[PDB]
């Protein structure tokens, strides 16, 4: 019935539909504007301008007059000269010192990812590929042709792409194409709409953009196991947020989160807690099983999602003293004896080496000793080479391969997220012996030294106990002068809390901006973090081609740097000098590398702030740097960092607090953007992460806390569909196996949904 | 009666040189008269600010143009860019003018005195656009990547910079900046090749101690052209876009877009998430058979031949109610191109008539003029086996057939129904379409920018050597 030519020749008359529609479109949208042209406004009343006469005389300048007519040109005259006033206006204001981009503040260093004939004939192609995509479907029902159906075609197409690909495709599409006229359909559109000589289409090119191809391009442990896999793949380490500015980002930009995957996955911390559980030797108000046993009615059946939540909660609650029956309950909205009784059903069942003590570093006195400096780099940044926590069962020694140990030139203290224990590892940080009534952890008067100072690190709120850094390095009390006033003093960044500080033009010959102090600073006092954007050395060299660089090397051996140009703090416009008034360093703050300002002299309010770049600048290969407030009176002018205004001494300093829900949205969208993650997933993180990626978190002494926030304030939401209070309950399982939730904090969470539940009831 | 008329030169100036290259960058009519006032203007050259009055005379022989003033900006910056407000007190006009070091002088030119300067750009301004909604809000485009949007309103007097467009949007100098009617989306674009659409927040009538801050476009790509954009404008809901080194001013229309559909919150809008990705859409439509949807789409291209590699050349569409709206362009090889879209119509009814009546005819299809005699009345001086179809007068002849041979009664030839359809087909993106009037000039002239008097009589050509033409319709010249 059917041949190519005739095909081809079918397709050649539908083809002139393109046109006469294209052309329907544009007038019709022509037409549309004509009659919804705008009416002129804010007319005024009376000609201004009505009593100018003509300023001509027969400083002033000339202006020669023509005059035309006719079809053609045309000069009727020769012209007429005429002379003119000039009214000479001179401007009233200098401009501000220039710059590159609007220069927006962020609270901490954020992750960067990595920045013709051809792209001409694509785009041609791409467009044309675009107008004809709608017609393909109309044009197949209009030929009724026997198996030609766009999923056949694609079916055709599929039987050159990646042989894998083909495959996904075909695993999907299957082989039922016969009488296969897609053949004789895809010659004869390659015919009319492929003609070489621009803009042309191969069949195969609308089928690959099509919404059903583009896209497809023990026991119980093993179920746990893929069930957490999204929360174990992303959730990151040190703040708890699934798309942050923690993790690498590879040649390409694939990333590889600080998460539990870094960690060698769930499995060897979820195998440790259950571990420290068996070495460690209040009923629900939802019908508890602990007084209705196990029911006797009849429940509704189960689902698979519904016995997978029982069973990662069973897992990783663990050999618990908190039961999986109350949470569970409390998620899926099940009475408690309901679980209790599928739990007894499904009848689930759950799964030190004595080493030599460093001469260079003791534990135990948490102290180092014997010319450690050169036993070690944990303390030299500049060499650290960044590799994954331990995640092995032996020791921690070079002979058994531990990173922490061999990896380095010199062994470097096995950190937090190394998962071996202070007994059984010499080498783990344990934190500060620092206690006193008044100001330790410097910079240190009463005892021995600061262990974290000398390793150039901020205090742990965790490890370093009667420090008091765990209410010391918490946001919410940065601003009590009165705390801060006791004990440590070595928990600046995490405090942040930066000393006030003034933008204006600086002394500097033809400098531009420079860094006013705007409070009288004492020497040894934090002043501010250096902060931009952590890019490679390579991305740098990238941005260094296409006068004023914002470039700082953070970890030179790694190849990270911090940029600086647009997202940073007012640090950036700190100028150059031999011998400043601040001085950078390096520290570890809870596996992070921050740079923080240090004043090395007193400074006063209206002085300005000068530090030395270091070896990579004559006003007294990558170039960057290393290692009741109110407006004061200078002979510089100060300016509103946003605004630009220029300031007046005497003036209440602006502060303006961060705003970066612009950043936050970068997060969602990202998480959007994921092929991996169900809707269901991203609904959920992009939720938890919004939430906790606002709180700034370092380390998991504010976890519990912020844990708690989100429980309270999304209860309603999170009760009001069956896959969030599914996906929370990942979370919370994820979180357990990490031993990062106390168990107090689930059974308050239980508590929080339950009365979520009844009052939605 | 003459609403086809198109402009003709009727007067020309070259003003003395003031830049030793020195060039007319720009030209604005005064928007707030009142209707039927004589329209005044202003060219800005690199240090002066010309401001005319345009008076329509019956003496051929006579000059319309009357400068009524002559500022000179006495700053050492050059001038490329200006817009008109208004005194929000005396409701005095104000011509502001933007250069080289990067600030506004907003001028008293009736009182020839200073109003105000705006400092906070860090390079120089390439564009300054008025918001047709306020005519306090002033936008201006610079090197420094950034668009401020400033209020000349009370309120905002301590701190006038109301908005920074800012963040991701742009990498390179911004060329242009152009405010959608509704005042609240703004186009930008530049040498990064790209164009941004974004929505700007709605302004407090109090004091603003910062400006609010968007950092992303709604609508960003760079694939609508290859090169640098450095003219960007709406025609309604449609963009009008030019770049260097491409001949052509696209009409080209975002998918999705409608300033009938509330205005989209700053969360509302993508981010850069696949750096792969040119083209990036918070509008894009549900419906289509692409898993990624075609974010916009090429309408038309308007065919501006002769413009080689010269950039900052602008056009300007006459798009006012109840007159034809005019597009008109000047090139960088002295000629001056006009478009009247209300053409593109009234050639598409006539060609779908013309077709139908082929068909229905069997080709017997007779074509009688709009200009006097009727289609009742031809109908019946041919009969019935022929079909009459109404053209419209101003179509003049030299999937649609042509006449069989040059002596046949039906239909034209294949010369006269291309000539046609080079200048008002518009069934292909990829076409050009040719000026339906073009104009030379002598003897070298590079275009800068067009501008339209109120009433749309008076068109105003400004460029190169400080030289001025001025074409009008609609004269009172009594030959
Ligand atoms: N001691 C010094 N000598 C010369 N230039 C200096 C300097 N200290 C800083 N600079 C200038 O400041 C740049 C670093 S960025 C510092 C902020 C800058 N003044 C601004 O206006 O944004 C350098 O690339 C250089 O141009
Ligand atoms: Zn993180
Ligand atoms: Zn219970
Ligand atoms: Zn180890
Ligand atoms: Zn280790
Ligand atoms: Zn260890
Ligand atoms: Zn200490
Ligand atoms: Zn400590
Ligand atoms: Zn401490």
């Amino acid at each position: 019935e059917w041949t190519v030519d005739k095909i081809a020749s079918a397709l050649s008359v539908l083809a002139e539909e393109v046109p006469q529609n294209h052309s329907r479109l544009v007038n019709f949208l022509l037409e549309e504007t004509e009659k919804r042209a705008p009416q002129p406004r804010h007319l005024s009343k009376t000609d201004p301008f009505a009593h100018m006469k003509s300023k001509a005389i027969d400083p002033t300048m000339d202006v020669k007059f023509k005059q035309h007519s006719g079809e053609y040109g045309k000069s009727r005259n020769s012209g007429r000269r005429f002379q003119y006033p000039v009214v000479c206006i001179k401007p009233d204001r200098e401009p501000v010192p220039p710059y590159r981009f609007h220069h927006a503040e962020i609270r901490k260093n954020i992750l960067a990812l990595n920045s013709r004939s051809q792209k001409i004939a694509k785009r041609a192609q791409a467009e044309y590929a675009a107008t004809l995509a709608p017609y393909l479907e109309p044009w197949l029902r209009k030929l009724n042709i026997e198996g030609c159906t766009k999923s056949n075609l694609i079916r055709f197409m599929a039987s050159s792409m990646t042989p894998q690909q083909k495959s996904n495709l075909l695993d999907t599409y299957s082989d039922d194409m016969a009488v296969r006229n897609a053949s004789m359909f895809t010659e004869a559109w390659d015919r009319v709409f492929n003609d070489q000589s621009l803009r042309r289409v191969a069949l195969r090119d609308i089928l690959m953009l099509d919404k059903n191809v583009e896209p497809i391009f023990e026991a119980l442990m093993q179920k746990v196991i893929d069930a957490l896999g999204s929360y174990t793949t992303l959730g990151c380490l040190i703040c708890f947020s699934h798309d942050c500015e923690h993790g690498e980002i590879e040649r390409d930009n694939q990333k590889r989160c600080f998460s539990l995957e870094e960690i060698g996955g769930l499995m060897p911390s979820l195998r440790r807690k259950w571990a420290a559980q068996i070495e460690q030797r209040p009923p629900c108000r939802n019908e508890c099983y602990r007084i209705h046993g196990t029911g006797n009615q009849q429940v509704p059946p189960w689902s698979e999602n519904e016995v997978g939540t029982l069973e990662w909660m069973f897992a990783t609650i663990g050999y618990s003293q908190l039961r999986p029956e109350c949470f569970v309950g409390a998620i899926l909205g099940r009475p408690c004896w309901d679980v209790h009784r599928k739990l007894q059903e499904l009848d689930l069942r759950l799964p030190i080496p004595k080493q030599k003590s460093l001469p260079w570093y003791d534990r135990r006195k948490k102290q180092l000793m014997s010319d450690w400096a050169d036993a070690t780099i944990t303390h030299e940044h500049a060499v650290r080479e960044l590799f994954a926590p331990c995640h092995h069962d032996g020791p921690c020694t070079a002979a058994n391969g531990c990173p922490c140990a061999s990896a380095g030139t010199h062994p470097v203290l096995c950190e937090r997220f190394c998962l071996c224990t202070a007994e059984e590892c010499p080498l783990k940080f344990t934190g500060c012996a620092c206690h006193s009534s008044g100001k330790t952890c410097l910079q240190q008067r009463e005892g021995r030294p600061c262990i974290c100072v000398q390793l150039n690190r901020e205090c742990d709120p965790t490890l370093c106990k009667g420090c008091g850094a765990r209410e010391r390095a918490d946001p919410e009390n940065a601003y009590d002068e009165v705390l801060h006033s006791t004990g440590c003093q070595n928990v600046a960044l995490q405090r942040g809390a930066a000393k006030a500080v003034v933008l204006g033009k600086s002394q500097l010959e033809a400098c531009g901006y420079g860094l006013f102090a705007a409070e009288d600073i004492e020497e040894g006092e934090f002043v501010i973090e250096y902060t931009g954007e952590l890019i490679s050395h390579d991305e740098g060299v990238r941005r260094e081609h296409r006068k004023v660089s914002y470039l700082f090397t953070l970890l030179e051996q790694e190849g990270i740097w911090v940029d600086a140009a647009i997202y940073g703090n007012l640090s950036r416009y700190i100028n150059h000098a031999t011998d400043g008034n601040i001085m950078p360093k390096i520290m570890y703050v809870n596996h992070e590398w921050r740079i923080k300002f240090t004043a090395i002299k007193d400074i006063k309010a209206g002085e300005e702030l000068f530090f030395n770049y270091g070896d990579n600048l004559t006003k007294k290969m990558l170039p960057g740097r290393g290692v009741p407030l109110l407006v004061p009176k200078t002979t510089q002018p100060l300016f509103d960092p946003l605004s630009k205004v220029q300031l007046l001494p005497g003036q209440p300093l602006p502060q303006h607090p961060i705003d970066d829900s612009w950043l936050l949205l970068k997060h969602r969208d990202n998480l959007q953007d994921f092929i991996d993650l169900r809707p269901e997933e991203k609904e959920f993180l992009q939720e938890w992460d919004a939430f906790i990626l606002r709180r700034h978190i370092s380390s998991e002494q504010y976890l519990p806390r912020y844990f708690l926030r989100f429980v309270r304030e999304k209860a309603d939401w999170l009760v009001s569909k069956r896959s969030r209070g599914e996906e929370f309950s990942k979370l919370v399982a994820t979180l357990l196996a990490r031993r990062v939730l106390p168990e107090r904090v689930v059974i308050e969470a239980t508590q929080v949904l339950n009365d979520a539940r009844g009052r939605l009831r | 009666s003459a609403e086809w008329e198109l402009p003709r030169l009727r007067t020309s100036f070259i003003f003395q040189d003031d830049y030793k290259l020195a060039e007319f960058f720009d030209v604005k009519f005064y928007p707030y008269s009142p209707p039927g006032a004589p329209p005044v203007f202003a060219a800005t050259s690199k240090k002066h600010a010309v401001i005319c009055r345009l008076t329509q005379t019956t003496d051929k022989d006579a000059n319309p143009c009357e400068i009524i003033q002559l500022i000179r900006d006495d700053g050492n910056e050059a001038n490329c860019a200006s817009c008109w407000s208004k005194d929000p007190i005396t409701d005095q006009p104000l011509l502001c003018i933007a250069g080289n070091e990067g600030n506004v002088k907003v001028y008293n030119v009736t009182e020839g005195k200073l109003y105000r300067t705006l400092v906070g750009h860090g390079g120089g301004i390439n564009d300054l656009a008025t918001s047709p909604a306020n005519p306090y809000i002033i936008a201006s485009a610079s090197d420094d990547t950034t668009i401020r949007i400033w209020s000349l309103a009370p309120e905002h007097e301590k701190q006038p910079c109301v908005c920074i467009l800012g963040g991701e949007g742009h990498s390179y100098d911004l060329l242009s900046v152009a405010f959608h009617d509704n005042g609240r989306y703004v186009l930008s674009a530049g040498h990064d090749q790209v164009i941004n659409l974004w929505a700007l927040p709605e302004f407090p009538n109090e004091h603003m101690e910062i400006p609010i801050v968007i950092y992303y476009p709604h609508f960003s790509s760079s694939e609508i052209h290859n090169n640098l954009v450095d003219c960007v404008a709406f025609y309604g809901d449609l963009i009008l876009s030019r770049a260097c080194h491409e001949d052509t001013i696209v009409l080209w229309r975002i998918e999705g877009f409608s300033s009938d559909d509330p205005i989209p919150g700053p969360l509302d809008a993508p981010t850069p998430t696949d750096m792969t990705k040119q083209t990036r859409s918070y509008f894009t439509p549900t419906v289509s058979p692409q898993s990624r949807p075609a974010m916009f789409t090429r309408l038309a291209q308007f065919h501006t031949p002769d413009c080689g590699v010269q950039f900052f050349m602008r056009f300007r569409m006459y798009h006012v109610p109840g007159k034809h709206p005019i597009l008109a362009f000047a090139n960088a090889k002295s000629k001056t191109f006009f478009w009247d879209l209300a053409r593109f119509g009234e050639y598409a009814r006539f060609m779908a008539d013309l077709k139908e009546a082929q068909q229905s005819y069997n080709g017997r299809v007779v074509v009688v003029d709009q200009g006097q005699i009727s289609l009742a009345q031809a109908q019946q001086v041919h009969g019935p086996g022929v079909g009459v179809v109404m053209k419209p007068a101003w179509l003049v002849p030299k999937m649609v057939s042509a006449s069989p041979d040059p002596d046949s009664p039906f239909g034209f030839s294949r010369e006269t129904l291309q000539a046609w359809a080079d200048m008002y087909d518009l069934s292909n993106p990829v076409g050009l379409i040719k000026a339906h009037r073009s104009l030379a000039i002598d003897g070298a002239f590079v275009g800068r920018q067009v501008g339209w008097s109120p009433e749309g009589e008076w068109c105003v050509v400004v460029g190169n050597g400080n030289r001025a033409l001025i074409y009008q319709r609609w004269g009172k010249e009594r030959g």
